């Protein structure tokens, strides 16, 4: 109604628009910090895969339980999610893909076990009733691989004990700065010279494979953090743009109120002067 | 309100309070939309001091006992200056926000916090 | 090792059973439980659709 309150609303929204415009640049800076951490983890995992591939071919007498598939009715999932909000659909599109693939197993009569990383995933399963077997949350923007050891071990022991038949990791892939793709990726069911194998080749394999699965989960967690900052950049850009529309609508209402006040005052001045 | 009339210590304390309150006014609207946790380390600390200063400005009056129920308080200029300098300098960052509301001198806030 | 290359595939912290097991027990203990849900809920899809359409009106 009054021209005083409309100015207060315009100022309130303008103050908010200034900080959402700042947060967009902060999200980009954190996205670049995450992209360099993704690149630093690649030279380790590619070498472990190269060693695993050679050893498994050079020693046919042994096949680790991770390298053979058991066709039975129980599955496991590691779900990666954010701790903070302000994401333009990052968790929503991921949970939609998780539910789509989980239903195929529920309908096929198979049981499901869940491992959860991040507070948003924990809140989703806590509210909808998911049977989480292991969970972790409040990890930094720069996570450490030692924090993942526990959650990954619980999921690996269940496969070694024959309780889990297949294990998958659910997270977002960094296609480009404007696109985050939600994906479900399998984990457990993975030149003519030999190494000297100082300790037993079978013992080395039993150790290298555990480091490989942990390195895959760590890379999935670090890449999801880069996707989270990219989703936040877009969300703060949209919030800045929507504030601009609200300021524009209020400015038209303010100008209409400004003109009406001058017209009323002149009507009162002329009316009073005609009576005197 | 001039250093040549009230001295530099009172003048600086008065301008210090005004600077903190003016900065808090432009942060208040942000907290209502994004929450207190979205702010910087300096802003989080400053907002707590601004809310304490805002409450320490309150005082029970002898003529207002009929409205407040609690007894009136008289606070001298030195006591006033010492209280605001302490809150501005961080001497009470550990006290809760509610300890400064309707108390009188700064020692009454320290005593109210224990209750 | 290879005749023209050397690689040390290091560790960030000492890996041993006494340290390795404590983290797994903590992950099992950290799993907060308030309701024993069947996992066969259909509600996940309704809430996912509700929020996915809201996120489209926002842009």
């Amino acid at each position: 109604a009054g021209a005083k309150e409309i100015r207060s609303k315009i100022a309130s929204i303008k103050s908010t628009q200034k900080i959402t415009n700042a947060m967009e640049k902060v999200a980009v800076s954190k996205m670049r910090k995450a992209q360099m951490r993704m690149a630093a983890g690649r030279p380790y995992a590619e070498r472990i895969r190269q060693v695993i591939g050679h050893l498994a071919n050079a020693n046919p007498e042994y096949r680790h339980p991770f390298m053979v598939e058991r066709e039975v009715k129980r599955v496991g999932y590691i779900v990666v999610s954010s701790d903070r909000g302000l994401c333009g659909g990052l968790n929503i599109n991921l949970f939609k893909s998780l539910v789509k693939d989980m239903s195929g197993y529920r309908e096929q009569g198979a049981e499901i076990d869940l491992c959860v990383i991040g507070s948003k995933g924990a809140s989703f399963f806590r509210s909808f009733g998911g049977n989480v077997v292991a969970a972790i949350s409040h990890l930094g923007e720069e996570p450490s691989i030692n924090d993942l050891i526990g959650s990954v071990k619980v999921m690996l022991d269940a496969y070694l004990e024959g309780r889990i038949d297949r294990l998958f990791v659910v997270s977002n892939k960094f296609v480009n700065t404007m696109t985050q793709k939600p994906t479900v990726e399998q984990l457990i069911p993975l030149h003519h010279w030999d190494y000297l194998y100082e300790p037993d080749a079978k013992s080395l394999l039993d150790g290298l494979l555990v480091r490989y699965v942990e390195s895959q989960v760590y890379q999935a967690v670090v890449e999801n953090n880069a996707c989270e900052q990219a989703a936040r950049m877009i969300a703060m850009k949209n919030a800045t743009d929507n504030a601009g529309e609200l300021i524009s609508d209020l400015q038209l209402i303010y100008n209409k109120a400004r003109q009406a006040a001058i017209t009323q005052e002149i009507s009162e001045i002329v009316g009073g002067a005609a009576a005197v | 309100l001039d250093p040549l009339v009230i001295g530099q210590d009172h003048y600086d304390t008065a301008r210090g309070v005004q600077y903190v309150l003016q900065r808090y006014k432009e942060l208040k609207d942000i907290i209502a939309i994004l929450g207190m946790d979205e702010l910087s380390e300096a802003d989080k600390l400053l907002v707590a001091r601004a809310r304490k200063i805002q409450r320490f400005l309150s005082q029970p009056f002898f003529v207002a006992e009929v409205f407040t129920g609690s007894p009136g308080k008289y606070v001298s200029l030195k006591d006033t200056i010492a209280g605001f300098k302490g809150i501005l300098n961080g001497d009470y960052d550990h006290l809760p926000e509610q300890a400064f509301y309707m108390v009188g001198g700064i020692e009454e806030a320290v005593e109210k916090a224990k209750k | 090792v290879q005749p023209n290359m050397v690689k040390v595939l290091a560790d960030t912290v000492v890996r041993a059973g006494d340290l390795d097991e404590a983290a797994a027990q903590e992950a099992l203990k950290a799993a907060e439980k308030a309701l024993q849900g069947k996992g066969a809920e259909f509600d996940y899809s309704a809430a996912a659709a509700r929020l996915a359409e809201a996120a489209a009106q926002l842009r």
